């Protein structure tokens, strides 16, 4: 597990010298932006089950071979396994949102994930269709402002669209 | 698992109940308790009548002893040390142990650090005591529940690299874990530290293609170039065994080919001409 | 997948012993049961379109709620009513599979294995299907002994639903 | 390069520097690399336009 | 079959022949001579 | 490549002893049945393009998502690739019919064939729908008694139905 | 584990349609032939230890290197392991006789069995010599009629000779 | 492994075209030929021990050298004479394999594929086997047409030896 | 390709400093020992074919399954391939004897050599039996004094027993 605080450590440790005051001022964004991190993950996990079930009707909208008989998402145990894996990405995404760096998602979600779809028979590239069909609902729920005072959280949001884009590209 | 269970040799383990040591023993269960313990802890290597651990069996039959405390005694016993510790490396032991009691393959490098320092300062007889007195044992295996195969199911805190390395551990139902062509060396010690996860290869008879194991200097898992292709749709495919003309023509079988898209179909014929059999086609 | 023949196999394989006389009588029993059952299998496939459209309307009569309110869960739109014959059309398949298999095997894996987790997500209320099957329980028109064994797998799926 | 360019050509500009790096890595076979050399325009403006 | 997957090409069996590069290359004005007549 | 004549060799070579007169009498069916093999392949390849185009209307009858926009058999190059692979099974089937043993079809048609459908994205199990929708037309063509004198060629029709059943099961 | 009853299910499930009355009449042989299955396995397992010890004198008749010093079946633990594996095929054969389809024998007896003989050093092809030296004793015990009323038991003996032939071919 | 059926396959597969009439006639010829050939197969296996011990003694008669001088190459010791029936016992196997295969296929791979490289190492002089087979060429006792085709594969292995 | 002269370079280059006079005096053994290297390789390659054919009767002495029918070294092409690989180790051994460091043998002889025996089916551990059955003949030919003046052959010789021991251990 890594952080934006500890990757800076390990970048400085492999150099092996004290951190500069130029370095810490750039890190002082994060203690200011920690006000902005801490609720965008709280926005996602509050509406976590709404994202999954709405995007379960989006991969299954476009590719109706999955509930076709003989499909790979066909039977009830297989379809319950789809929902078992439809939000196993969202916890690993929201871990990387809170940590701020994707080294948690890359050794627990994507490390060898592509290998099993070549082993089981389930289509790898179809999961990459539905995963970035989550992010338009994930950004679209996180972007809108209700109650919370307006702020420029767009820069942080790009990060959120980057983590779904990383996880979708390394599956298919 | 449906339609991967018949190929990967996992349909006996998929619908297999647990032993469930009802606390008041009858004779009908306890010998079937002891048999199912010897099949997983010893890894399908057969017990002889002399090497039955007859003293240990009596204790298991008795009510006071648990399944948890009986599987410590067979692993402490020199029978388990005879097949396994006698002909194994230290990192060979940790992947075997984590197979024999927890039922998976080690997913990170941090647990191999944390077991080798405890092996030296305290010993192996307490090293097996660390695995049994662990929280990941106690959450799924009770004191009356035998160990069984935990790599396939989701197992709430799992890695997807760990699902690839469990098929690396055993080659199906027949395998007896010294029954493996890669013999005395260790398998996961290379792919633990370099943190790349190799191809799941099935056990054979169902799978035609088995010869490929992860080579010492394999090509990269993803390629960065366009691989001299008009269209950027690279494919990476792996071969079992090539019986072409000899020594100059094929210096190395089981090698992999990073191949662009418009010539994938012309090469699959070329591998089948040489005798090679395709193992895994990943995109890149 | 479960079968009284394959229960005689896996119980014989975990013991590590041969097929004694105490597993052959398990398969002996299934054959007697099987002959009666296939008569229930022919009774259902001949009435395929009759039972499905009879039971689908039998849901809407007791439940006028699902035909009226808009939503992706219910069947106000035709695509809901098109997926109505998807589900109950798939329900009668596995019931006909479980009769020819002689056991609850294919009904275990294909239908009721993950059924408690889908219905919590998609808002499919299990009281809809549990009374869809009760119409199939009454209106299959079977008689004799096969009317009992076809009645057995129906209210096995009921207890999995409720 | 020698088989393809006959020694004199190597130059600086003619060599695709990227292909050489890939070959060391092993991403592309040598047979894939001579294809990328022959399907280069530094080959094409050299051989094909004159011949 | 002959060069395999991973060998650079080479002239094969050139025992009684000229090296290909040297033997074969890639290749295949009346006003000037009157201008030198002017000089 | 193997045969019914050379698998008997390799079965006897791994024993390493002369072939018995009990063994050769069973092989003497094949020199009698070679009269019956040699035209059932000639019946298939005569009507090869009729089988493919009629079964192109059978997978596309039942599953109309394939010419749906966004489908996997959708575009013209993709649909020309479907016909490119609709009879690449028939030559490997008719090779196994002439050879009599399926070791040609298992190292050239089915060896790693399932792996590409997990790589490309094309549905593996849908090809297994249309392949045994060829065999009812393939056996049907073989079955008619018109022309040649009636003979019991039905015995190896169970072989021909076995090779399509093997090739369909090892795809999906 | 599969059956002749449940492979018909899974063949029909991958089609996804009701079973025809043409299909069930062919299955009605099996409820009639279940009278004939149920005692041919009872004939084998009654004389199971007689088959093993008589065929232990047949591989060891023809290949006397196995009790030669330095042989692979040489020592007492090794020779006790030979008998440990001489009837581990017979239970998996008689499982497939009762089930009627060889999907039990193919994931428990032959799935990766060839791989260990390339690992241990024990000769793979020698086991294939002695396994079809069991079937001439297995068929020869199952076919002869003493006491039991005459019946056409020949029809599934070709099944029983097929299962030994499958298991011997996939070892060596 | 080569076979006139599998020559009709691989020539059809590299062209990428179907099995036309010009490959089916290739398998036609082998079938007609096979009936004549099998009769040569039964002629050799019935005379297995007669031909081997006849030809093994036929080597020692023309070559009294290999029975006398000590060495691991020759057969002065009984283990040489035990390995004498190994080789010529293995020679008549593949000749009987090549007749039932209908081609020179199994004789190509099993016998003559690396035969020129072993005999340069182990000092097995190929004139020993080439006149061992000449005794099998004369003393097989076959007649008719099968006597010619069994004579064909014998002097195909001769030209591979010399 | 490396040397004892160029590994000292690359050890000093990764330090990046001039070679000490303590370092060069230890290297001055090698210009004295180059008198002793240069004939021990000349002793091996003079009797190269005698070592191979005598050790071909040593693996085949102890393990007679290899010319057993069905064995892996059984047929003539397979047995010619055994001799093709029985001295492909000796040239790579004698390369390492002349170079003095085993980086030639480790990227040309042993780099991925174990992988093919898991691919082909040929037993890996059996080659490790016969390879150190060469070194007792290799050392035994290289050590005996005939003609050549007395010298300290043994110190260099331990090296020769180490290279066979390295190559045998990394096969099986
Ligand atoms: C760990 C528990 C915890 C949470 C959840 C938390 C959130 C949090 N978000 C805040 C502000 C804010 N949060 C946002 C977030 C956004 N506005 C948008 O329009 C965007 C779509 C979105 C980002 C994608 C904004 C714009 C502010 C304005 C104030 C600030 O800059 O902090 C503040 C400032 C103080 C306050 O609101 O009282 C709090 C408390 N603080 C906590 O202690
Ligand atoms: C007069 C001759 C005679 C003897 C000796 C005898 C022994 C005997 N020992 C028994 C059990 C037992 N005996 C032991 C003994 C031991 N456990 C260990 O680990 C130690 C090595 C050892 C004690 C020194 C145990 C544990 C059991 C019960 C095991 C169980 O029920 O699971 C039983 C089972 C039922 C019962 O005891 O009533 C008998 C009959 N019976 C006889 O007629
Ligand atoms: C019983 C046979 C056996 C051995 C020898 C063995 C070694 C071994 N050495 C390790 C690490 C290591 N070993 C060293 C050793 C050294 N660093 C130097 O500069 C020196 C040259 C050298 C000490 C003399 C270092 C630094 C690491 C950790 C490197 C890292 O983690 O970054 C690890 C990684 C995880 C762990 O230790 O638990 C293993 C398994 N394992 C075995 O089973
Ligand atoms: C195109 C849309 C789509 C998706 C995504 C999909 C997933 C899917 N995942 C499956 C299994 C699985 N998926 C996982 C995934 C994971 N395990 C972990 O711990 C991690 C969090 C995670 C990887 C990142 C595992 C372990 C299984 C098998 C579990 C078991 O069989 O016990 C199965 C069961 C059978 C099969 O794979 O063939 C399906 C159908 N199917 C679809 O049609
Ligand atoms: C310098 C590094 C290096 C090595 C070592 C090497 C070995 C090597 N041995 C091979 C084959 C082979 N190697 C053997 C060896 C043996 N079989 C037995 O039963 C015997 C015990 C044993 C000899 C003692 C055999 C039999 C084959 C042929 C396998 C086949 O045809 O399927 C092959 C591929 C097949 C071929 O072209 O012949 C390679 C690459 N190639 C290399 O580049
Ligand atoms: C901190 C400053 C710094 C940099 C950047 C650096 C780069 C560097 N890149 C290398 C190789 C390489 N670098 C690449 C890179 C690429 N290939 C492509 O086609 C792409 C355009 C590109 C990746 C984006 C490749 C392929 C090699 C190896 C080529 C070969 O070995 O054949 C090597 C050779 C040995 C080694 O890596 O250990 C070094 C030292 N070294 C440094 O000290
Ligand atoms: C996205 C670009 C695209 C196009 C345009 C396309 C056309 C296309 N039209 C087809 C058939 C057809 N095309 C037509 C159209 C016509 N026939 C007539 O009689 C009329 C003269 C004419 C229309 C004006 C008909 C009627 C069929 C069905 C013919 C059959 O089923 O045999 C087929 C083969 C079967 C199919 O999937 O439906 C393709 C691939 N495919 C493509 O991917
Ligand atoms: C001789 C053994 C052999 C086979 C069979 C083979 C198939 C093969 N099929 C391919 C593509 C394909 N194959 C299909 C097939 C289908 N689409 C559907 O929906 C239907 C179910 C099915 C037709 C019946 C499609 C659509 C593609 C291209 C998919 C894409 O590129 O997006 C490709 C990709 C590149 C290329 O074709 O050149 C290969 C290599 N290769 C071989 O060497
Ligand atoms: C409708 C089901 C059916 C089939 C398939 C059938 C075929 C069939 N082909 C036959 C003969 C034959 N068939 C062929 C065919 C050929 N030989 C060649 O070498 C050519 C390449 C090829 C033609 C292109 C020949 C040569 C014969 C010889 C006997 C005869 O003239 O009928 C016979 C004669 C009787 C017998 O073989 O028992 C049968 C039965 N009979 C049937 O009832
Ligand atoms: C290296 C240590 C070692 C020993 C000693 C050993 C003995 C041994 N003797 C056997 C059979 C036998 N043992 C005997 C010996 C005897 N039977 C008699 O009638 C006499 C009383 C007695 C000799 C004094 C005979 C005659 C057979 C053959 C019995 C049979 O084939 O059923 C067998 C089973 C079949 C076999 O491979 O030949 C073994 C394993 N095995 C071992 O690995
Ligand atoms: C029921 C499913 C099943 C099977 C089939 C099975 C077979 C099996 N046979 C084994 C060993 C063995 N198998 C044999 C068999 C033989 N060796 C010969 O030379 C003879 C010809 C032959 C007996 C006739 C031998 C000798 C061993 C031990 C090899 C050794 O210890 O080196 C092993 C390795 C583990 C061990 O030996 O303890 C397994 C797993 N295990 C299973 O769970
Ligand atoms: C030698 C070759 C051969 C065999 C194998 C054979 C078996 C055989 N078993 C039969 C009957 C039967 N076999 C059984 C056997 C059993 N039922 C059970 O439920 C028990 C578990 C089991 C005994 C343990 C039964 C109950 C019958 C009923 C008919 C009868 O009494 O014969 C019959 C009566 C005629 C028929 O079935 O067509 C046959 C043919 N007949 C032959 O010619
Ligand atoms: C399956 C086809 C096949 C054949 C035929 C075959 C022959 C063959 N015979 C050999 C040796 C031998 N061959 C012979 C045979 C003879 N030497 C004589 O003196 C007699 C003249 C002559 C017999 C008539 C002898 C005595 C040896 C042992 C020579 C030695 O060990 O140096 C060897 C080398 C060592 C061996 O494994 O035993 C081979 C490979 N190998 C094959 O794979
Ligand atoms: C049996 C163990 C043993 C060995 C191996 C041995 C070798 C050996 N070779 C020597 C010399 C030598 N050896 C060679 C050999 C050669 N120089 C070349 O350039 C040629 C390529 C090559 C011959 C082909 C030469 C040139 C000398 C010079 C000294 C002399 O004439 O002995 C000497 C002289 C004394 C010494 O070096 O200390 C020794 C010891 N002495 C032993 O006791």
């Amino acid at each position: 597990t890594l952080d934006v605080f500890t990757k800076v450590v390990s970048q400085a440790d492999s150099r092996g010298e004290f951190l500069s005051n130029e370095q810490l001022d750039a890190l002082a964004n994060v203690v200011k932006e920690g006000n902005k991190r801490l609720d965008v993950v709280n926005r996602i996990t509050s509406n976590a089950s709404a994202i999954v079930t709405n995007a379960a009707r989006a991969l299954f909208e476009e590719q109706p071979q999955l509930i076709a008989p003989g499909g790979n998402a066909y039977t009830n145990r297989r379809m319950a396994a789809c929902l078992r894996d439809m939000e196993i990405i969202l916890r690993y995404v929201t871990y990387a949102i809170l940590a701020g760096d994707a080294s948690v998602l890359d050794d627990r979600c994507l490390n060898g994930l592509r290998e099993t779809y070549q082993a089981l028979g389930t289509p790898g590239s179809s999961v990459a269709v539905g995963v970035q069909k989550m992010k338009d609902a994930a950004v679209g729920i996180a972007n809108d402002p209700n109650g919370i005072t307006k702020g420029d959280c767009s820069q942080l949001i790009s990060e959120v669209a980057s983590y779904f884009d990383r996880a979708a590209a390394a599956v298919g | 698992i449906t339609t991967a269970a018949s190929r990967l040799g996992t349909e006996p383990f998929s619908d297999a109940p647990k032993v469930e040591l009802r606390p008041k023993a009858s004779r009908e269960e306890v010998e079937s308790v002891i048999r199912a313990v010897y099949r997983h802890v010893l890894g399908n290597d057969y017990i002889l009548a002399s090497e039955r651990l007859v003293s240990a069996e009596s204790l298991l039959r008795d009510g006071n002893l648990t399944v948890r405390e009986f599987v410590r005694s067979v692993a402490k016993s020199e029978l388990y040390k005879k097949k396994f510790f006698y002909n194994s490396f230290q990192t060979r032991l940790i992947e075997l142990n984590y197979k024999h009691l927890l039922g998976r393959a080690p997913y990170d490098e941090s647990e191999v650090v944390y077991h080798l320092d405890l092996y030296q300062n305290k010993g192996y007889d307490a090293e097996i005591d660390s695995y049994i007195d662990s929280w990941e044992y106690q959450s799924n295996f009770g004191d009356n529940v035998v160990p069984y195969y935990r790599g396939f199911e989701t197992q709430v805190g799992q890695k997807t690299a760990g699902f690839n390395r469990i098929f690396r551990l055993y080659r199906g139902y027949a395998n007896s874990d010294r029954a493996q062509v890669e013999g005395t060396k260790s398998r996961l010690a290379r792919e633990l530290a370099s943190n790349k996860a190799s191809t799941i290869v099935g056990p054979s008879g169902t799978n035609d293609s088995w010869g490929f194991r992860a080579s010492a200097d394999v090509a990269p898992k993803k390629n960065l170039g366009n691989a001299v292709g008009e269209g950027d749709r690279v494919y990476r495919l792996e071969v079992t065994g090539i019986r072409s003309p000899g020594y100059p023509s094929v210096r190395r079988s089981s090698t992999v080919f990073i191949v662009p898209y418009e010539r994938l179909s012309d090469k699959i014929q070329q591998v089948h001409k040489q005798g090679g059999k395709i193992v895994s086609v990943t995109s890149a | 997948v479960k079968t009284p023949i394959t229960e005689a196999i896996a119980a014989a394989d975990t013991q590590g012993r041969f097929l004694g006389n105490t597993e052959l009588q398990s398969a002996r029993g299934r054959y007697e049961r099987a002959a009666a059952s296939l008569e229930a299998a022919r009774g259902l496939t001949s009435n395929a379109q009759r039972l499905i459209d009879g039971a689908t309307q039998a849901v809407y009569q007791k439940f006028p709620y699902t035909t009226q309110t808009p939503g992706p869960q219910f069947a106000a739109d035709s695509r809901g009513k098109s997926k109505c014959a998807r589900d109950v059309g798939h329900y009668l398949r596995i019931i006909t599979y479980s009769l020819v298999a002689g056991g609850t095997g294919p009904l275990d894996e294909y239908l009721i294995a993950g059924l408690a987790e889908i219905n919590s997500t998609f808002d499919l209320s299990p009281s809809w299907y549990v009374e869809a099957l009760k119409h199939i329980k009454a209106n299959h028109g079977l008689s004799g002994q096969a009317a009992n064994e076809a009645n057995t797998y129906i209210d096995y799926a009921i207890n999995a639903l409720s | 390069y020698r088989q393809v360019f006959s020694e004199h050509e190597i130059l600086k500009f003619n060599r695709q520097k990227t292909l050489e790096s890939q070959v060391k890595n092993g991403s592309i076979s040598v047979r894939d690399f001579i294809r990328g050399l022959a399907k280069s325009e530094a080959f094409y403006r050299l051989v094909v336009s004159v011949n | 079959k002959n060069f395999g997957e991973n060998i650079v090409p080479y002239q094969r069996k050139r025992m009684e022949g000229r090296p290909h590069n040297l033997v074969t290359p890639r290749y295949g004005d009346w006003r000037f001579t009157l201008d030198k007549f002017y000089s």
